[PDB]
């Protein structure tokens, strides 16, 4: 009679649908996917260091916005800024807007140090109805606006060097007046003019009075400018009038921080890939749930499904 | 699909054999047995882990990057910005369609290449014992009992012991 | 005797070669074309909407030169700008003219909605030989020249809120005079100033008197200016002089239109692939007739030719 | 190339064969013939098929994009603009390439494995009656007519009725 | 791998071959001997040769491009340029990995192919007069001296004039 | 007895681990480094052209800093700018630096052609003890320093026709004054202002004093502008006071050329690829030196070492 002696291969009654370079669906015993393409919908807190703005923007918490204060000299790997935050200080622009959030976010820090400038001549401390701090009136924590002594505003010619290892970055502004009467209230002269300058630099500013749509009441605003002053140079503010001052300078730090817009909440857990809808697994190459990402995270890619074959052609009985 | 075994001479997989991935089923004086062979299953096994091991898990860190939504019209900057990020996601979804279609076609080509190494494997153990009918089964012209397939399967079958019993029953009129 | 069987293949008297990985000249018995290298020199107007700009540019069109008057309120996917296209106006520049440019192109529209601004105390639709519309002196159609009315220039300060859902674009500009004679006629005072402002941002332009040389006879020039106010903010216009006002807005849209330059002839015809040479056919997925496209286009390539093997090898008797 | 069929142990390829990719030449008592296969011819043709699917009509939609010509000189944003789009085209012209090479190859290879299949696939059909010449063809140890020849193209050929013929033929001194 | 022959049935390579890379070894009556086959060898230095081609000294021209280092802080446009940049070096590392993985399995695949092949051609030469021992070693039941040896290397060999002789060898009892 | 033929292969006794798809290390017989990553650190002097700076920026060499009157008229495939660098004439900056250093390097020439302004009514020639040219006080060898003539400085309103095939490039610039005196001895009068125009452009641009810190112990300074000029367009300056004038045009060329950092010394050697390590050999497709290049050279990579397979897989006896 003899034997018979079968070669073969398994298979399986539930297969998987791939594709290949030679057709579009064949069906293998295994396949596992490479496209993340879920969250749980949180951002977890751990392990990067995140800072939620709360009611506060990243440049709201930079000059110092009364509902700010608890984040000063707080330090982030990722700030996460909420749909729902607004400034309730001065009306303000900030010319480049878009490049001071990017530097300060990427620095990673709101780290400030007081400086005293000889402000001899001049009214310190200038508030206003429009940024109340504790039920009093008051202003961005860490501008300085000057004002008159006794009627007069002599030219201010102030110096400040930097004697340390980095760079500093000032902060500083211009009073826009609305009318003839919020140039004399607080300067009492015709026109101030602003030059800030270093070794290296220089910017200068003329305040324009004119009528802007009031905002909490205010037809003035503040235009806001930055000043980046290296080792070894010095900082020189030459002001007539309109300068809002700064109180001291904000380190500047180079490292892996940023910024995100989300309003995902916060949770108590560990992962190492942010996305604006929240976290994901980063096990797979590649993800489908946004192009914006922080950490080691998967590559964007528009597929929302790619199946790796783990296993051969399903051949069923 | 490229060396003719799976989906090819091999007319069908076995859904009951679920300790390995290929294997061997014989008919003989004592019945009809199922066995797993290890070492094509494991071959396999161990090349598809490589791509996985090459696969998943090895992201990469980005931190700050360039803003990729906008709520106001700008113009030049805007849309270079939104052109870089565009190009790179195309980029990356090419990318990633091609890696996926290659390494499938190369996965299906190689578990059927492990599937035709065993069968030329077993072939040549047998010698002049037996034949292969096409359909990836050899009629062995001998009495060939448990401990016989055995041999076949742990590679310890010696041919020349059966040799004249097979041709006597190959050469026959 | 017995019998012979061979097992063969085809082969064919001309072949074509191809490039693989180990080879660059290979003979197969078939291949096709991967790479589009001609167009039919015509634009196709299916199924894009073209505007042919013919003697106008965008920008021209936008502002309402004369010889643009039927452009009014028009749309496309695609405008077409001419090499030919020239401006017939008073001379004007405009400080970043490419993003404007660009988000009018994007936008897709030149619909405008006329405003009734409060202009008392000034002479509204100023005029000018350097732009001819039917015979008469005019002015850009978009556009309101404010000057004096008996001989005195005031303050003008005039608001307009936005309560639509879509953002408004407003466009502006501000006369610089060629001379002291240019100041006085039209304004009959020493100096204008202009601040147009929003809740969320602000402008503010100074007339520099100053020969410029003469275009179509005029030594002065216009500088065009935009403002973008949203939905529930409000546009203010403060001026002393020099104003060149808006008579209203444009609509911005968001959608997938654009702008091309290009000298090919429009042509009755339906393609979706357009480049500056001419429709192409989009069936190849590479191209390399332009790296400049709009529509469904094969991706520009460097190389002129790329062929897929559509046969096996071939090995002719 | 791969398989070492095509350009391989088949010496050239049929100019006369027009109905077909692959197939069969014979000499017997009745004359020389030649008939295409269809299976093998259809399983190549449907792979490049398959390519083509993935490759022809299959563009992107673009729109609104940055500026690529620019007729004044200025400085940093240009600088970048050109940068990023030269960027781009160079790694498009790079997939392009690379994908071009790389499926040629792919394609030589699966049209000579398929003519390795069908070689290896009458070779087993005959079993004992027939000899493998190394050219691709088979000395067959029987009277083979036009019907019977039939039979093995077909895939119906059976073997025992010409086994004690041929072995009679092939084993004689 | 794919085909079985390297690092498969051939147990190892051979250190003292160093004029070719795939060949034979004999034991006759005469002795035991090593020859290179020199075609079999070109053909896969021809295939390796064919991607350095499209690797070695093909570099592109670059001329002014963007800057990619920055001595101060800037925002918006800095941050563009550096991930323009990122985004390039990136996309070219990617292709450069999975260039080297991908043609480095193919030279694998190849060069047993190469193996494969020859030990095909030499099987069908031998037609009845070897078996194959599945260690790619043919027993060849004739006497077969030095000269029958090199026609077998060289094409030539006649197989007509040992069947006789090895029929008798082999189906003997 | 018969015979045995053995089929088989080659194997060494020294084999290379390469990488698979599907195992990151097996060893083949030979194999190839396709990522170049070393230098020799120094940069060959051929076939590109070089320019060495030596002490001198590639701005410096433009405006004609005393140091850098070497440089006049040269031309260079590849500027090269080296970290000792100083300026030592009047202290200076450019608005967007950057763009200017960019269009003049790729131009590839500081080809100059002097022109004869009209300067009646001033004093031309200005110089300063801040820029020694050979014992003596100097200027910028490329800049006028217009003055009062008996302490009047009148209107200027002076032309320039381009009549060429190419572009002209005009650098200009403004005296920003650290003083009243500083203002007074040179001008004679209140405040200066200039406009540079075409048919095409223009610049405003007014003088600020105010006092910077000292450099080379000026506490004034200049503001570098430029103005290219289209063939059969005029140039329009038009000053009353603090204009640093040009005393003719730039040749603006497209081509090849570029500048880079580098510290590197330059060799007398030949070598097609150019980075700021030093010249490298282009044999290899990929490199990892440095992302910055110029020539003939390897792509840029991550990886320190990709190694291709030239032979089979090493099985040792
Ligand atoms: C179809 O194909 C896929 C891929 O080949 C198979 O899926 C794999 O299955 C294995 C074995 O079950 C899994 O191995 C386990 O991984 C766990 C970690 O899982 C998480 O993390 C990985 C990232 O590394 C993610 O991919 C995954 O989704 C999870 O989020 C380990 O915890 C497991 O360890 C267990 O055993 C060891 C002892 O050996 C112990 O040390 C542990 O304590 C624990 O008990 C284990 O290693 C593997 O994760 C799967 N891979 C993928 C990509 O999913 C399917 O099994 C296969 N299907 C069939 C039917 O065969
Ligand atoms: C060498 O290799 C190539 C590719 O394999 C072959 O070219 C193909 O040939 C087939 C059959 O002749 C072509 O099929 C026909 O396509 C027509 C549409 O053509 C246009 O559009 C396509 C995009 O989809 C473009 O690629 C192409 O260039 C054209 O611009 C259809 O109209 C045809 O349909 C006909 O038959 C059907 C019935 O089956 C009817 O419905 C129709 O009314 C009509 O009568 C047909 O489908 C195919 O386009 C070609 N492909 C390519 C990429 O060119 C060569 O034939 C081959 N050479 C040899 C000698 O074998
Ligand atoms: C392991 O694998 C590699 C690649 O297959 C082999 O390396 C090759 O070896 C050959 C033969 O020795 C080399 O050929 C020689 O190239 C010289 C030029 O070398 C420089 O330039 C190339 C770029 O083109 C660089 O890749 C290289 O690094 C060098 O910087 C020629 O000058 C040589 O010519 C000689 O012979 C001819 C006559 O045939 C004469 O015209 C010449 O005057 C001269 O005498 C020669 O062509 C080749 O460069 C190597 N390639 C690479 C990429 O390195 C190894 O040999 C191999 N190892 C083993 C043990 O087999
Ligand atoms: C430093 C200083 O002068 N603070 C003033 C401030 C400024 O003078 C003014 O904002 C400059 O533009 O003015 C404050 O009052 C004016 C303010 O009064 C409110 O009641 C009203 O809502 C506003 O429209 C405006 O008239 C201010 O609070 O801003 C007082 C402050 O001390
Ligand atoms: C609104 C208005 O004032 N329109 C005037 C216009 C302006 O005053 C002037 O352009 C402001 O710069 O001047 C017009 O005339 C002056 C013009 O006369 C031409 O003949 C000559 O070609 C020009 O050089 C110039 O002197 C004008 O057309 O521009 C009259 C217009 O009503
Ligand atoms: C064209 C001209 O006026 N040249 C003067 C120059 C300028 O008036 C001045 O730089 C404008 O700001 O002044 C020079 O002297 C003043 C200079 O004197 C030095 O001794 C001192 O070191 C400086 O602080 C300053 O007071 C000059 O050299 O700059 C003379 C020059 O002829
Ligand atoms: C310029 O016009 C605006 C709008 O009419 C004036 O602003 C309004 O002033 C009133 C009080 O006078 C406030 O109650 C409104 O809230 C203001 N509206 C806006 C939109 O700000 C502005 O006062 C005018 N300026 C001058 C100097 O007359
Ligand atoms: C400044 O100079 C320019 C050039 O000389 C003067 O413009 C010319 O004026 C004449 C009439 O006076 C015209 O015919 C020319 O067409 C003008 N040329 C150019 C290039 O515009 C200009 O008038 C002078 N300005 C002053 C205020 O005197
Ligand atoms: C404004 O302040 C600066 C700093 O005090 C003054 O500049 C210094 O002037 C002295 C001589 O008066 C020099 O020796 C120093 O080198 C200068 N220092 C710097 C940093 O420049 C400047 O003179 C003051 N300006 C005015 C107009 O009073
Ligand atoms: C098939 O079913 C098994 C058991 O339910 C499951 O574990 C496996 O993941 C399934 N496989 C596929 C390919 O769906
Ligand atoms: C944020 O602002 C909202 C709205 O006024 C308020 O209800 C909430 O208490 C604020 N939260 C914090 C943390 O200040
Ligand atoms: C700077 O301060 C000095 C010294 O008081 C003064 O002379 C000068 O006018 C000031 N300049 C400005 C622009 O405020
Ligand atoms: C993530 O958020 C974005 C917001 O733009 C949304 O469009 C996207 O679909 C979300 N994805 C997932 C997986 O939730
Ligand atoms: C073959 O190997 C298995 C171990 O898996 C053993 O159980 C069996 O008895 C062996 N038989 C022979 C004949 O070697
Ligand atoms: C060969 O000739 C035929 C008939 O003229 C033609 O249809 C075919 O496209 C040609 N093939 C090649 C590869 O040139
Ligand atoms: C465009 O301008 C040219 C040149 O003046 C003129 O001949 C033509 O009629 C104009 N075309 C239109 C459509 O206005
Ligand atoms: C704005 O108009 C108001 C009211 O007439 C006036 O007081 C003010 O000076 C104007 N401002 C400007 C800059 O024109
Ligand atoms: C298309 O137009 C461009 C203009 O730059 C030209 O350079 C290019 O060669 C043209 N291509 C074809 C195929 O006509
Ligand atoms: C084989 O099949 C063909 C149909 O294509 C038929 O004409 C022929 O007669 C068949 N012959 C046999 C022997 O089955
Ligand atoms: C085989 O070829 C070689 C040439 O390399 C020759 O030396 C040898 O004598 C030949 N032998 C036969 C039998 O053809
Ligand atoms: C092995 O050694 C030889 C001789 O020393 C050398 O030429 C060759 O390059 C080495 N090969 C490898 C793979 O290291
Ligand atoms: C460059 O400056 C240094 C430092 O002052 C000096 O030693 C050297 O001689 C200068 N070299 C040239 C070429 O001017
Ligand atoms: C330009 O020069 C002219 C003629 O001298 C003069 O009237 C005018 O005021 C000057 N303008 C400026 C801005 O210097
Ligand atoms: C080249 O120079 C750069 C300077 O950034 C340095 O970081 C890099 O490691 C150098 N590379 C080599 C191979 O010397």
């Amino acid at each position: 009679p003899g034997a018979t002696l079968c070669l073969g291969h398994h298979a399986v009654p539930n297969g998987t649908i791939v594709k290949t370079i030679t057709n579009d669906q064949i069906e293998v015993t295994n396949a596992t996917e490479l496209v993340q393409s879920s969250s749980t919908g949180e951002i977890c807190d751990s392990p990067h260091q995140i800072l939620d703005g709360e009611n506060c923007t990243l440049i709201d918490a930079l000059l110092g916005d009364p509902q700010c204060d608890g984040f000063q000299n707080k330090k982030w790997d990722l700030f996460v800024e909420r749909s729902k935050a607004y400034s309730n200080c001065y009306p303000y622009d900030v010319p480049d807007y878009a490049s001071l959030r990017s530097l300060v976010a990427s620095s990673g820090t709101l780290e400030f140090n007081n400086e005293s400038f000889n402000w001899t001549g001049v009214t310190q401390n200038g508030t206003s109805s429009a940024c109340i701090r504790r039920s009093n009136n008051s202003f961005f924590s860490r501008l300085n606006w000057l004002t008159h002594l006794k009627f007069k505003y002599p030219a201010l010619n102030v110096t400040m060097p930097n004697n340390e290892k980095f760079d500093k970055l000032y902060i500083w502004g211009v009073h826009h007046p609305g009318t003839d009467n919020d140039q004399i209230f607080p300067y009492a002269q015709a026109s101030g003019r602003i030059t800030v300058s270093t070794k290296r630099s220089q910017q200068t500013v003329i305040p324009n009075i004119g009528s802007r749509p009031r905002v909490r009441n205010i037809p003035s605003r503040i235009s806001i400018y930055w000043t980046i002053v290296k080792p070894g140079d010095i900082l020189l503010i030459n002001s007539t009038g309109n300068l809002i001052a700064p109180r001291g300078y904000f380190k500047i730090r180079s490292g892996k921080s940023s910024i995100m817009r989300s309003d995902a909440p916060i949770g108590k857990c560990n992962s190492e890939c942010i996305t604006p809808n929240g976290s994901i697994p980063n096990d797979k190459p590649f993800q489908n749930v946004n192009r914006i990402t922080y950490g080691a995270c998967p590559r964007y890619v528009k597929q929302n499904t790619l199946k790796l074959a783990t296993g051969m052609r399903n051949v069923p009985e | 699909g490229i060396f003719g075994a799976i989906a090819g001479f091999i007319e069908n997989g076995w859904e009951g054999m679920v300790d390995g991935w290929y294997g061997f089923r014989h008919q003989n004086s004592e019945g009809i047995g199922q066995a797993a062979d290890l070492k094509s299953t494991q071959a396999a096994i161990d090349q598809i882990n490589g791509k996985l091991n090459r696969l998943i898990g090895k992201t990469n860190e980005k931190f700050h990057q360039i803003e990729k939504e906008f709520s106001e019209v700008e113009g030049r900057i805007q849309d270079l910005e939104k052109y870089v990020e565009d190009t790179k996601i195309d980029l990356w979804s090419y990318n990633a369609e091609l890696l996926v279609a290659l390494e499938n076609q190369h996965t299906i080509d190689l578990t059927d290449s492990e599937m035709n190494k065993l069968f030329e494997k077993t072939k040549k153990q047998l010698r002049e014992n037996a034949e292969d009918m096409g359909n990836g089964c050899f009629k062995i012209y001998h009495k060939c009992d448990n401990a016989c397939i055995g041999s076949i399967r742990n590679g310890t079958y010696d041919h020349d012991v059966y040799r004249d019993e097979a041709l006597n029953n190959r050469f026959q009129i």
